């Protein structure tokens, strides 16, 4: 009787939060760029912070200001103090009495006006001024909140009877669901009322606290006289199950919403997403009498797309249907067929408008499998579309590949297993790959009726491959189209756009073409080679692209030595830089050879030897500009002996330097515990030589446990002025790297180093020295000396010589901070801290996140201003109520010394304060 | 071919228990800063789901209890209850035994009259 | 109709904080004075308080004027059958501040 | 303003309000409701 | 048709009304064609 | 003491309907007239 | 178990699972959740 | 075909208890 009592029963859930907060700024400046960050780069936490951390665009807690109750993002260029506080922001009067925001910080700039508009003379001559102080008046707040949970007892349906013509019995099958509900006081700041149905917020739709006046916030509370408070109660549920199962060992039918099926690549690759409501059914002949040791399997799909949805929809009246056949004859082979079809019915072929197929119907056939120590992979697709219209002309396409090769179990093709092994270690042929290619032009995601997919992932990496994680498109190889220069609105040149990059004109050509990798494994040597061409799917050789290799390697004791050729012979356009730097759409024709020797004499340390020769175009190249990555079977080899492995990709960043100009902590990298600096690649083949020792402390039996450096030489071709065929090899680059935790006593130290004595510009990096240092120390708490005091530490220098063709100028950075606990504080229980904190910097910027994933960074730049990022921090604790105190001044001075910081221009920092009281109690 | 075997089930005979042993068994840790002592008391063995009153009674074994020391605790699912308590130390002078006893009420009462009791 | 509660939930212990360290947690325990409840329908004195002072401007809501079917005969959320609807609310005042 | 005819001729339309006019809108003034029913086909869950 | 106790019900109709000259009024929009409807219900019945 | 429980205790009681339908007419006409008629007059049960 | 001691228990088991199963035993229960409180109160083989 | 639905009906048991039930192997 207990148990039923509390099996629908309320578990009572009061909250109350207590707090008091002041808080005074200026200019809204950020202070999140001071703190320390831990070993996983997270900032340390503190009392000030605003929050704003988002993956999905990319934002830090140091992209938002943390004063006030504000949290403005800073704003790059002059009108922020170059990406570190808040921007002027300017309004604009019109005539019409409607305002606008113009965001510089001179306004006479304002050049959009709209068409009609016109600047009235309301504020200082039509130009306000948005305040930039925030003010957060001190206050003690109590919140209040109440919910009410269910047991959760509730994850369980059993079938009742049903039927018309006859009665089933009922209570045969039993469901899980996923439904979590509770009842809630109070409604979320994000709740909206949808009338539309698309399950999203569109223009202003209620605000579901704006509906139901007194469910949360401050506009609205519904009270009484006598000080009670009345807050509606709602009924909150989630329902995360839409898929309901019925039968269990032949038959199995899920009935729901969003059906998601995948009959093949290039059929129903309709997983990841769902393409409509209705049913699926399974049938296993698994343990059949005659037949059953092969496994045959059938699956059946019925459903209507988007289930019921509006009209000028794609999937209004759109019905589709399938199944498909398999069964697996040999060890792993499974072979299958499936028929698949999409249509209108009478309503959807009229009043459906959009441009859906009157109808498509794809056959297809599949043999994925492994059977005889060989892989098989093929597929045959027939598309069948009907192009809706009047005469439709229904129009045929197909789709069919043959590959021996291993591919992984989320369905991606790893061309680093051979597959093949005609042999053991000592004479080792072994197969990696051996494909063919007929996919027509014609087919696309429509064709095959699929979510989406079916077209080159890259364009720019292997463009062969359709194979693309991010929307599902498990399928080997992509319909490939053809690129030229746009030339839209002007005549007699090519249309670019703001950065100078080429508008192409996209035309699909499909593909067809055939591949093979092998290596072959001798003893103290190992061979490997690839081949690949690939044309469009008439065959025409204005669109080919071969690519063919090979390398060797030879590996014994404490020596290996390589030698690598790579050719890229590509009549298809492809968009890259030429000499000039320009972007440009045009065959190309690529050649390298690199040979690197490698030594190890096995205390940890290593010497690498390198000379690569790129060839572009016929001229030397000094930097093959990424043509060579169009392929998708590279297969370089590694150093080492025993380690005869043929895997995919030329190792361009092996034996060479980086070229990064960007870093989260003001000091470039030095005084960021999850950035390994003598671990930094450029990942460009360049045409260079040169030589790079180095020592490695994961390896045992190394000089120092925990060390690592980088020192290396090399030099760079360049040619005689700009695109002369002549040249030589004058560039020249010395670079270091060291990197030492160590953990002297009960203090954790780590230091960071790195220089650069670069002579041109690589990749983005400009021509000069670079240097930085960086110390991070993190005492625990001390149990001799009394207080059990708790120390920290950090310092980091950066210096940067950029001679760029416009300037000669230095980029220097200095960032510090300290900090002691008193873990023991006169009465139990109580505690003390205070951290100082602290980064000037010449020349240099920060460029916030660009709301896309890329995140802000550090970065040089010319602005001849000098930031001087001040701030102290005390942190103080009785038994468990939190006194936080911060002061903290934001000053950027020009060369003159103007401190523009606090933009209305008075000659004064920025400048922000808080107080905090915390106190957590729980019910 | 619905294989149906119809078996009537014979009424057992041995029907010995199967959860926590009730088994009273812990510590106490008494500890003085400032003029203040909190005392926490682990005890696991316990009553699987019972609230487990806990003070101080003085010397006099019967005595009267310093009721400005009520811990109360429920216990878990294995009996494991932690009864914490704050008291002035010039209150708990002159006690001798902190008695643990059983609630009848989150508010307290004296189910028992001493479950388990230590010498303080 | 009302729903009252035990009123046994008239303690709060506090919980770790910090950010240059971290407190123990559950070291002190408060006294608060909530008293809270569930009500179908609203008096006749209740009101939206849309500015914050906590008292009844000109015509501020007349709460049963907002909610229709709390109180009153001016409106009644009623069904053919008979059945009648009233919202329910959670009815709660603290006089706790310290 | 609209009116609705139930009739398999609107020419015996024979009550046109005190001042209302047939305006040659639709066909001749007269459209024609459709006849055709659809329940787009769809899997609905209802929770309570 | 039912499986344990999901049930499948599909149904189509024909309603054709001619008069003596075979004139098909059904589906009066005067084409000639009957009145056609059809139905597929997929029901399950579920409890706590 | 579980009877003063039970007396003014809450009993949740949570209903969920899942169902697939598609219909299509063009003239909406009734099929229940096809059906037999029981004993009692009513007409047989169907899922139209 | 109802209210009189009417318990009515069902169930589906993959016969494969099933395998090696001697006897059916019935205890009582601590919570709707599993939970073993008396151990076999009443049995019968297969 | 491969699953076993299975019906043990109890009587004369105790009032409002939970009574689960399941399969021992030999042992
Ligand atoms: C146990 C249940 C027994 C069966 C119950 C009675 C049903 C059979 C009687 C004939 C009834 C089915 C006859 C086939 C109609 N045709 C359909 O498929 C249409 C497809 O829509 C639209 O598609 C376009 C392109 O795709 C075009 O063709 C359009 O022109 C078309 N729309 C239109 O204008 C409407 C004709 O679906 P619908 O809207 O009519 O939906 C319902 C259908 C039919 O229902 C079933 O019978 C399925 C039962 C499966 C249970 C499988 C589970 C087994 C469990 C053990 O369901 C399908 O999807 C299946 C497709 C037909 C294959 C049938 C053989 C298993
Ligand atoms: C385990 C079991 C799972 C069950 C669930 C899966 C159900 C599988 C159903 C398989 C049925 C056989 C398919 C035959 C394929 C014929 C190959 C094929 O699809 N033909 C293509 C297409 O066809 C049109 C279609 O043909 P269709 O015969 O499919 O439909 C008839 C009937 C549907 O009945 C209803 C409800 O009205 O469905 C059946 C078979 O019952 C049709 O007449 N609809 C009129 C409307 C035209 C627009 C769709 O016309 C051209 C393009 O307009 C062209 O592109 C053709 O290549
Ligand atoms: C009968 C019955 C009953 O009444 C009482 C009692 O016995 C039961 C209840 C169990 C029962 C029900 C039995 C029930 C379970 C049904 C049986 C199960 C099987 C599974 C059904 C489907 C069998 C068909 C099979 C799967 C098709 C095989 C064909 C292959 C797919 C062909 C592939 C070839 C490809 C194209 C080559 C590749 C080519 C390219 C170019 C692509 O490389
Ligand atoms: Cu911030
Ligand atoms: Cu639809
Ligand atoms: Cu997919
Ligand atoms: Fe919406
Ligand atoms: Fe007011």
């Amino acid at each position: 009787r207990i148990a039923a009592l509390e099996r629908n029963a309320f578990s009572v859930k009061p909250s109350l939060t207590i707090g008091y907060s002041v808080s005074r700024t200026s200019r809204n400046f950020d202070v999140d760029r001071l703190f320390p960050l831990n070993a996983d780069g997270t900032v340390a936490n503190n009392a000030f912070t605003s929050g704003g951390i988002d993956t999905d665009t990319g934002a830090q807690r140091r992209d938002f200001g943390d004063f006030g109750n504000a949290s403005d993002p800073v704003v790059a260029g002059a009108a922020g103090l170059y990406g570190f506080a808040d921007g002027v922001s300017y309004t604009v009067y019109f005539t019409d009495g409607s305002t606008a925001t113009f965001d510089g910080l001179n306004p006479a700039d304002y050049k959009v006006p709209t068409g009609k508009v016109i600047d009235t003379t309301k504020g200082r001559n039509g130009f306000g001024f948005n305040n930039l102080a925030r003010y957060k008046e001190g206050s003690t707040d109590i919140g209040i909140s109440l919910g009410f949970d269910t047991s959760g007892q509730f994850s369980q349906v059993t079938s009742g009877t049903g039927g018309s013509l006859f009665s089933t019995a009922g209570r045969l099958q039993v469901n899980q669901i996923d439904l979590n509900f509770g009842l809630v006081t109070g409604l979320p700041s994000d709740a909206y009322v949808d009338t539309n149905g698309n399950g999203k917020k569109d223009d202003g739709e209620a605000t579901g606290r704006g509906t139901y006046l007194g469910s949360g916030g401050t506009a609205a509370i519904l009270r009484d006289p006598a000080g009670n408070v009345y807050r509606p109660v709602f009924f909150r549920f989630k329902n995360a199950t839409t898929q309901f199962s019925v039968g269990n060992n032949p038959v199995i039918v899920t009935l729901g919403q969003q059906q998601k099926f995948y009959f093949s690549d290039y059929v129903f690759d309709n997983n990841y997403d769902g393409r409509g409501d209705g049913f699926t059914v399974t049938v296993d002949g698994s343990n059949v009498p005659v037949i059953g040791a092969w496994k045959p399997q059938i699956k059946g799909v019925y459903g209507s797309r988007s289930g019921l949805d509006g009209t000028a929809e794609a999937g209004y009246g759109v019905y589709y249907r399938g199944v498909r056949a398999q069964i697996t004859p040999v060890g792993t082979l499974t072979a299958g067929i499936h028929y698949a079809q999409e249509g209108r019915d009478m309503f959807g072929a009229a009043q459906n408008t959009t441009s859906t197929p009157s109808d498509v119907t794809t056959y297809g056939a599949d043999l994925h499998g492994k059977a005889f120590g060989v892989e098989l992979h093929s597929e045959y697709a027939t598309s069948r579309v009907r192009p809706n219209t009047a005469n439709a002309a229904v129009q045929t396409s197909n789709a069919f590949y043959a590959r021996v090769a291993t591919r992984k179990d989320n369905l991606a093709f790893d061309l680093n297993t051979p597959a093949a092994k005609f042999g053991n270690d000592t004479f080792g042929v072994s197969l990696y790959d051996l494909n063919y290619r007929k996919i027509d032009a014609g087919y696309n995601n429509v064709a095959g009726i699929s979510e989406y997919g079916y077209g080159s992932y890259s364009r720019t990496s292997a463009q062969n491959i359709a194979y693309n994680p991010d929307t599902g498109v498990t399928a080997p190889f992509a319909n490939l189209d053809r690129q030229a220069y746009t030339d839209a609105n002007n005549d007699g040149t090519s249309d670019r756009n703001a950065d100078g990059t080429v508008v192409a004109t996209n035309t699909k050509i499909g593909q067809m073409g055939f591949g093979v990798k092998a290596a072959a494994n001798l003893g103290p040597v190992a061979i490997g080679g690839y081949y690949d061409t690939s044309t469009g799917a008439n065959g025409d050789n204005a669109n080919r692209m071969t690519e063919a290799g090979g390398s060797a390697k030879v590996a014994y004791s404490i020596f290996s030595l390589r030698g690598t050729y790579n050719t890229l012979d590509s009549n298809r356009p492809q968009i890259y830089r030429d000499a000039a730097g320009t972007q440009i759409i045009g065959d190309a024709k690529v050649r390298r050879y690199a040979v690197q020797a490698d030594v190890t004499p096995g205390l940890g340390l290593f010497v690498g030897a390198y000379y690569r020769d790129v060839n572009v175009n016929g001229v030397r190249s000094t930097t093959d500009r990424g043509l060579l990555g169009r392929g998708y079977l590279a297969s370089s080899f590694e150093p080492g002996v025993g380690n005869n492995a043929y895997r995919t990709g030329l190792r361009c960043a092996d034996n060479n330097f980086g070229t990064g100009t960007r870093d989260i902590d003001g000091v470039g990298g030095v005084l960021n515990p999850a950035v390994n600096l003598d671990q930094s690649r450029t990942a460009t083949c360049f045409t260079s030589y040169g030589v790079e020792a180095g020592h490695a402390g994961d390896n045992a039996n190394a000089l120092v446990k925990d060390l690592f450096f980088r020192v290396g030489y090399s030099r760079v071709y360049v040619p005689t002025t700009a695109t002369a065929t002549t040249g030589d090899f004058s560039g020249s680059v010395t670079y270091g790297d060291a990197r030492y935790d160590r953990k002297v006593g009960v203090a954790n130290v780590r230091l960071a180093g790195s220089f650069s004595t670069t002579n041109t510009q690589l990749d983005s990096r400009p021509a000069g020295t670079r240097g930085a240092v960086g110390l991070i120390v993190r005492t625990d708490p001390l149990e001799n000396v009394p207080f059990r005091p708790q120390f920290n530490g950090q310092v980091g220098y950066y210096t940067a010589d950029n001679r760029v063709a416009a300037g000669n100028y230095n980029a220097n950075a200095t960032k510090y901070g300290a900090g002691v606990v008193l873990n023991d504080f006169l009465l139990p229980q109580t505690k003390i801290g205070v951290r100082y904190d602290g980064y000037m910097a010449q020349n240099r910027q920060y460029t916030p996140f660009d709301g896309d994933g890329t995140q802000g960074y550090f970065s040089d730049a010319n602005n001849n201003r000098r930031t001087n990022l001040n701030g102290v921090y005390v942190e103080g604790a009785y038994q468990d109520l939190i006194f936080s105190y911060g002061t903290y001044t934001l000053s950027q001075k020009d060369l003159n010394g103007v401190e523009y910081g606090s933009g209305i221009n008075n000659g004064q920092p920025a400048r922000g304060q808080t107080f905090k009281i915390s106190y957590k109690v729980n019910f | 071919g619905p294989t149906e075997g119809t078996y009537t089930l014979a009424p057992q005979a041995v029907v010995k228990p199967a959860g926590p042993v009730y088994a009273p068994a812990g510590t106490a840790k008494i500890s003085e800063t400032l003029g203040v002592t909190r005392t926490t008391i682990t005890l696991t063995g316990m009553a699987p789901y019972a609230i487990y009153v806990a003070h101080y009674h003085k010397m006099g074994s019967d005595g009267p209890a310093i009721m400005e020391s009520r811990m109360i605790a429920q216990a878990s699912a294995d009996g494991k209850v932690t009864l914490t308590g704050i008291v002035p130390t010039a209150l708990i002078r002159d006690a001798a035994y902190i008695n643990v006893h059983h609630g009848r009420d989150f508010s307290g009462a004296l189910a028992d009259s001493g479950v388990i009791c230590t010498p303080i």
